């Protein structure tokens, strides 16, 4: 949780966030989440953002991009047969 | 005896490639047809007419040697005739480098101070002179046939009208392939870089192909397309080593 | 005004005081005397310092008036690293 | 409009109805309007009685213009009439900004009178619109000492004066404040610069940077597969670790490493103690005291001169630097006295005091002065003095040259008195006229040098391509060396002439191309020196790619230069290619102990500060004139056009006059209180803004970090948030941030 | 629209210019590989085609009698021929060993210059150049994996003293593993960023080569 915060802080820190964006509750979402979903998370949350010709992603963008990789996207998600692996 | 050590740092040619050359001539803000544009473009102007008439001093008092149709046929006599076309295998030093020829033969040559070395890389073909083999110029590479083959030359006639009720699966690939380049301002403005890959699936017939046509027919960007089955090779490692060229096209 | 003068100092970053202090004192006292008290007025080393006025060191032996100060005037603290016999006995 | 219209449609215009002009529609008056500016050019003195319909179209023309977004238009008309004065009363709220950034641009263009009557139109609509921290940025640039004055103290908000010391500090302009103005001592304590030392050392704690650095970091020699370099390594240690306070080899029993050092190797050895305290004023006097009492000639004497440099861009109101060497201008050795006219130089530089001034103008005319010492005071005297055409000055720097034997002239160290005739003159543009007549007399070939380099500093940062094209000339006939050692400074000056504008800054490289192409050896052995001046810390791949070329050319100067080049094209930037690139040249040059120390001068250059250092003369997002900086580079580069003898010789010190042009690549807000405040800022490559309307974005390929951030060179900086509204529109260097009221409604 | 036709008359005058600019100058060419005429030192090349004359690149295989004054040379010259020859006056004996590439003339074949081991082109491309554009700051929650990753592949190099002092021969191998997109890729670009030695970027797929033993061979020339 404190990895996957962190995570966000980096791939958010170029973006035009709003106020309050719980990245923590965020964070929280993805339980077993890699680095990289959390990045396309930021750009897909910019990318409703884009989509409803808004300057500054909301914190809901961040929630329905993260339904929209964590959750959507979980049918490609490498990682359930990858940690068998490692 | 030392071994020779280079200047420059690596061994690798200069990343750009077909640049405007000298022509960079400074990028003149606003393109508003105002004074402000008009004394900008007196400016670049000035400068030019200064240039013009500095170099023409200069030719003026040069010896009948040097001069620039002189040096140039002076050049064409230093290369020869005929043009060895060899391989580039090492570059030992700023103007000595090891060349092969095509029987196989290895020479260690010198560059000669006319060559463009920073077009010099191991593998690529350098044009030697035929009597003492040193290098006298670089072959600009001819388009490659597995180029050819990638490239889709004509856009296609398919637009985005002719594809009915894939209206959320345009707005998605468009925003990946087509709004990052005809606004880039909308990502930058945001922070985000533009969603990376895109995969088109779904049962057969659906679009998926002809959805990449009219991205092919709207797109200012060079299309490449390879069938997942070209990748299939006949050889050990040329499956990987296909897929290795087909995105340094992409470069 | 009968015989004290206005010596605004200057102390080091070091000693995290005001830098806007006063010190007062009489001008027939010389050089000597003075690089003393300025030690003792803001809790300093006498040893470890040196003491410029008027834009000239501070001569130690020479008197105020014939040094060459005034009403007024400014001065500063220079805080030291061995003493100044110690240094020329260093090497 | 459908013909040529000449004289024709104002005509029936002028003798027609005399409605409202747009009713006509936009492209008629457009024409209209292109029509008044060419008929204003015809019309003579005469034709007086022929304006009086003519300015009533303009006193309409303009409110149309700003009403339809065509702003730009509007300056375009009454700068072409010359009355650019009547702008301000129809200025609005609206379009304050647009107006003013527009023909802003336009002064680095246009020339005199125009050059200064462009500028107080500007000053004038935003002291109207009571936009001061922008009004002060425009009168810094045309070097008015009593507008600064007026535009200063016209302001009642001093939260937003202490903002102006700030900037004003950093121009190493003073303003001597009466105490009747309220907040006295911090305005002065902000523009003295007596904080910057704190507010350095507290930035960089926050980038954890603390830590010394070795020269061994910087050379990396355990990847690699004497007296110079003793005394290159001191450049190296010093420079990396500039104005730092710390430093594991010269604190740490520094005996052992100065003494190292041999000859004028120590003379050099000692001042780099001064330069890692840079700006530490009280702690640095503290530690060179040391060195101060050594009985070797030269530890002292560089002690002295480490003095200077640690008093060097900061200005305290009781004056240490003078107290500590004056007693040393006049000392029978010249070595004791050479470190003392450097030391004051740098002390005082862009000070302009009688004090220092008078104190070390007879010591040029001192007949125990030789012409080393006697360079020195010039060059020193220079500094002081730079800008300001100080008469005192210029009599006995004139008077020295004269004086001087047809034997004594041909000295190279005699080329350093007319740079500090030409550093008094700095930027003045055409005063020199007078003083160009005094040079009239004075013998060959080092009245040509001589007259040349005046006349470039004069018009330092103008741009005025007529000058360029003199210089040109000059460059032009080629001499079968004594005869050409004027077309060095010549090639220096077109860098020195066009460094005001980028436009004219990149169509001077292709001219020096061809100088690097057609040019002799004195001609292109200076060459680049002009790329070094015209791109100080702006590490342009175009110009290290031409520089890269050229380390090893068969000219040992130019090899010397270019490499030389390299490091200041790059100084402070901390560049990994163009540290990779000198790496790779020390394995190169490792056999010439020359190129070697060029080399090696170099690497300390580009990892100069740490990064935290720039010498680019330019602040004020590239639009700011710095004096003091121009005359510690030109000192340096001008030096260099002798590297044999000067630089690789025994007089290396003069490489300690960038130390005027050191200032930190700042962006610190403060609160009200002058307390750090990081905040989220965005920091990317500048955009210029001017022509399209509405509201362009200003960066592009930007980054969002916290405030206390080095800036590279053409990096503009905004507020990501907008929290705190600064009060000043220019993110550099310090500056006060307010809580935005509307902010958190 | 006042300035059009002013700015249009400028323009072209300015491309005007430029083309008779590279009349003088000279910007053409540039598909033979030719250099602009700003670096063309034609006085030196002249020299250089007499003075340094071409050297054949060649293999010693065998020195025969080293220990007397007449030390004879057998080198392959790649697929010309064999020849036994002796060593110029230009350089030293000790400096020519048995299996090292070497330059000999056209005439006598005599060793003129030792010359570096060969290496495929492929194998030279594999070194990283251009570092990336990542550093350890954009890659989180990887605190104790980087710390690893640092002392190891970092902290050796930049300062070696720590282990030679102590007696510490330091590891000199790393395997990141974990499910894709956890960053093991970006901690390596970080460290190619960071790094200051010479690094090579080898791809496992590029090692599968299409004949027998050319896969080992890359790996013995890397
Ligand atoms: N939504 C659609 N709108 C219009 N035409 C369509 C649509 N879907 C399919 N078509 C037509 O079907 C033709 C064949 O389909 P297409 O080549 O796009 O298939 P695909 O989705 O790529 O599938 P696959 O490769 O699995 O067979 C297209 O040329 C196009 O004319
Ligand atoms: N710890 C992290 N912090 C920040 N960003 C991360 C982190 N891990 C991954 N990313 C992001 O996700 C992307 C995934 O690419 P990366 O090269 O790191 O994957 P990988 O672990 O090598 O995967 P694979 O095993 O498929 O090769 C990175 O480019 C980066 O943008
Ligand atoms: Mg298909
Ligand atoms: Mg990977």
């Amino acid at each position: 949780l404190e990895g996957r915060t962190h995570i966000f802080k980096i791939h958010a820190r170029s973006m035009s966030v709003e106020r309050d964006i719980r990245f923590e509750l965020l964070a929280r979402l993805c339980p077993n989440s890699t680095g990289a979903e959390i990045r396309s998370v930021c750009t897909e949350a910019g990318m409703f953002a884009i989509r409803a010709r808004r300057k500054i992603a909301t914190e809901k963008d961040f929630l329905e991009a993260v339904n929209k990789v964590i959750k959507s996207y979980a049918k490609f998600s490498a990682t359930p047969r990858y940690m068998t692996y490692n | 005896y030392e071994p020779p050590v280079p200047t420059r740092v690596g061994k690798k040619k200069k990343k750009t490639k077909g640049p405007d050359a000298a022509s960079k001539l400074p990028l003149v803000t606003p393109h508003t047809q105002c004074r402000l544009k008009l004394l900008k473009l007196e400016r670049i102007k000035d400068y030019l007419l200064m240039e013009e008439e500095f170099i023409r001093n200069q030719e003026q008092m040069k010896p009948l040697e040097e001069k620039q149709e002189e040096e140039r046929s002076k050049v064409d006599d230093l290369r020869g005739t005929p043009m060895s076309v060899g391989t580039l295998e090492e570059i030992i030093d700023d103007n000595h480098a090891i060349v092969s020829t095509s029987v196989g033969s290895e020479h260690y040559v010198s560059i000669l101070s006319f060559v463009d070395k920073d077009l010099l890389e191991p593998g690529c073909s350098v044009l030697l002179n035929h009597k003492v083999h040193a290098v006298i110029g670089v072959l600009m590479d001819d388009t490659d046939p597995l180029v050819t083959v990638m490239k889709v030359e004509k856009a296609p006639q398919e637009t985005y009208a002719d594809i009915g009720g894939l209206d959320n699966q345009i707005q998605e690939i468009k925003e990946s392939v087509e709004l990052p380049l005809t606004h880039p301002e909308y990502y930058e403005e945001m922070g985000i870089k533009p969603p990376k890959g895109v995969i088109l699936y779904g049962p057969p017939g659906t679009g998926k192909t002809l959805l990449a046509k009219a991205v092919a027919n709207q797109t200012s960007a060079t299309f490449l397309r390879v069938v997942g089955s070209e990748l299939i090779q006949k050889y050990l490692g040329d499956g990987p080593k296909l897929v290795r060229e087909l995105f340094r096209v992409a470069e | 005004t009968t015989g004290i003068a206005t010596i605004e100092v200057f102390l080091p970053p070091r000693l995290k005081k005001d830098r806007k202090n006063l010190l007062e004192t009489r001008l027939h006292i010389t050089g000597r005397e003075l690089r003393s008290k300025i030690a003792e007025t803001f809790g300093l080393q006498e040893n470890y310092i040196k003491i410029v006025i008027n834009k000239k060191q501070l001569q130690l032996g020479k008197t105020l008036e014939e040094q060459g100060v005034a009403h007024n005037v400014k001065a500063m603290v220079l805080e030291l690293k061995q003493s100044e016999e110690d240094a020329r006995k260093n090497f | 409009m459908t013909m040529s219209g000449e004289r024709e449609c104002l005509k029936y215009r002028l003798v027609g109805s005399q409605e409202e002009l747009a009713s006509w529609g936009h492209e008629y008056v457009r024409h209209l309007a292109g029509e008044v500016a060419k008929e204003w050019q015809e019309l003579d003195d005469a034709e007086k009685v022929q304006r009086e319909p003519l300015l009533t179209l303009v006193k309409e023309i303009v409110p149309y213009n700003m009403a339809h977004n065509a702003e730009h238009e509007a300056c375009d008309l009454l700068m072409e009439i010359e009355q650019v004065d009547m702008l301000e009363k129809d200025i609005d709220e609206n379009a304050y900004a647009k107006v003013c950034l527009y023909l802003t641009s336009c002064v680095n263009y246009v020339p005199e009178p125009e050059n200064s009557a462009l500028l107080r139109c500007a000053l004038g609509v935003f002291r109207k619109f009571s936009r001061f921290p922008e009004a002060l940025r425009l009168a810094l640039m045309l070097n008015d000492m009593e507008l600064v004055e007026d535009i200063f103290t016209s302001c009642k908000d001093v939260v937003v004066q202490k903002q102006m010391a700030f900037m004003l500090g950093r121009h190493g302009v003073f303003l001597e404040l009466s105490e009747d103005v309220e907040e006295y001592e911090d305005l002065t304590e902000i523009m003295s610069n007596v904080q910057l030392n704190s507010n350095f050392l507290a930035l960089a704690r926050e980038l954890d940077i603390m830590e010394p650095k070795v020269p061994d970091d910087i050379y990396k020699t355990h990847l690699e597969n004497s007296a110079r370099m003793n005394l290159a390594s001191s450049f190296v240690n010093g420079f990396v670790n500039a104005a730092f306070g710390q430093d594991k080899l010269l604190t740490d029993d520094g005996n052992k490493w100065l003494y190292k050092n041999k000859d004028h190797g120590m003379l050099s050895a000692a001042a780099s103690l001064g330069m890692i305290l840079l700006w530490d004023v009280d702690g640095g006097l503290t530690q060179i005291d040391k060195y101060l009492y050594s009985s070797e000639d030269y530890i002292k004497s560089g002690a002295l001169l480490a003095c200077g440099i640690v008093n060097s861009g900061v200005r305290n109101e009781c004056d240490p630097a003078l107290a500590l060497l004056s007693d040393y201008v006049l000392h029978n050795s010249n070595t004791m006295r050479l470190g003392s006219i450097f030391g004051l130089g740098l002390a005082y530089a862009g000070s302009n005091r009688e004090d220092v001034l008078t104190l070390l103008l007879p010591v040029m005319g001192d007949s125990k002065s030789s012409m080393e010492v006697a360079g020195v005071t010039a060059l020193a005297c220079g500094m002081i003095a730079v800008g300001s055409c100080n008469g005192d000055v210029t009599s006995t720097i004139l008077q020295t040259i004269m004086e001087k034997s047809e034997t004594e002239l041909k000295d190279t160290y005699a080329r350093w008195l007319p740079l500090g005739l030409g550093l008094n003159h700095l930027g003045k543009g055409e005063a020199i006229e007078a003083i160009l007549a005094a040079l009239e007399v004075v013998s060959e070939p080092f009245r040509s040098f001589a007259n040349t380099l005046v006349d470039v500093c004069a018009y330092a940062g103008s741009g005025n391509v007529l000058k360029v094209q003199q210089l040109l000339h000059i460059c032009s006939e080629h001499f079968d060396a004594d005869m050409g050692a004027h077309q060095g400074v010549a090639v220096l000056g077109i860098a020195l002439i066009a460094m005001g504008e980028e436009i004219g800054a990149e169509m001077a490289l292709r001219t020096f191309g061809h100088l690097l192409r057609y040019g002799e050896p004195t001609l292109r052995r200076a060459v680049p020196l002009a790329l070094a001046l015209i791109s100080v810390s702006n590490p342009r791949l175009n110009i290290l790619d031409t520089l890269s070329k050229f380390s090893h050319d068969a000219d040992p100067e130019v090899s010397y230069n270019s490499i030389f080049a390299m490091g200041m094209v790059g100084s402070g930037t901390n560049n990994a290619r163009l540290a990779a690139m000198l790496r790779q040249l020390a394995q190169y040059h490792a056999k010439d102990p020359n190129n070697l120390f060029m080399v090696r001068l170099a690497q300390g250059l580009t990892h100069l500060g740490k990064g935290t250092l720039t010498l680019c003369p330019y602040h004020s997002d590239r639009q700011l004139m710095s004096q003091v900086a121009v005359a510690g580079l030109l000192t340096v580069l001008v030096s260099f056009l002798d590297v044999r003898n000067i630089i690789l010789g025994k007089s290396h010190y003069v490489l300690y006059g960038l130390v005027a042009a050191m200032q930190p690549r700042m962006l610190v807000t403060f609160d009200e209180e002058l307390r750090p405040l990081p905040v989220s800022v965005r920091v990317g490559q500048a955009v210029d803004v001017v022509g399209q309307a509405g509201k362009p974005k200003t960066i592009t390929g930007f980054q969002t970090h916290t405030t206390p951030v080095l800036l590279a060179h053409g990096e503009r900086a905004e507020l990501a948030t907008e929290e705190f509204l600064p009060v000043t529109p220019i993110l550099e260097g310090f500056v006060i941030l307010r809580k935005n009221p509307n902010y958190d409604l | 629209s006042t300035y059009s036709r002013q700015i249009k008359q400028v323009e072209d005058d300015i491309q005007q210019l430029l083309k008779k600019i590279n009349e003088l100058t000279g910007i053409k060419e540039s598909d033979t590989g030719l250099a602009p005429p700003a670096l063309w030192d034609l006085a030196a090349d002249k020299q250089t085609l007499q003075s340094e004359q071409p050297l054949q690149v060649a293999r010693c295989t065998k020195i025969i009698n080293a220990d007397s004054e007449d030390p004879k040379y057998i080198i392959n010259v790649k697929q010309f021929a064999k020849f036994v020859v002796d060593l110029s006056d230009q350089v030293a004996p000790t400096d020519i060993e048995e299996g090292m590439r070497v330059g000999v003339d056209r005439n006598k074949y005599q060793i003129h210059i030792p010359l570096p081991p060969k290496i495929d082109p492929t194998v030279t491309m594999m070194q990283v150049e251009e570092k990336p554009d990542v550093t350890y700051s954009d890659v989180g929650g990887c605190k104790e994996q980087i710390e690893k990753l640092r002392e190891v592949v970092e902290t050796p190099l930049l300062h070696p003293e720590r282990f030679v002092n102590l007696g510490i021969e330091p590891p000199k191998g790393v395997l990141l593993f974990g499910p894709p997109g956890t960053g093991k890729t970006l901690c390596a670009r970080a460290v190619a960023n960071r790094t200051d030695a010479c690094f090579i970027r080898v791809i496992g797929s590029e090692l599968v080569q299409k004949y027998v033993g050319e896969g080992a061979r890359m790996v013995r020339e890397l």
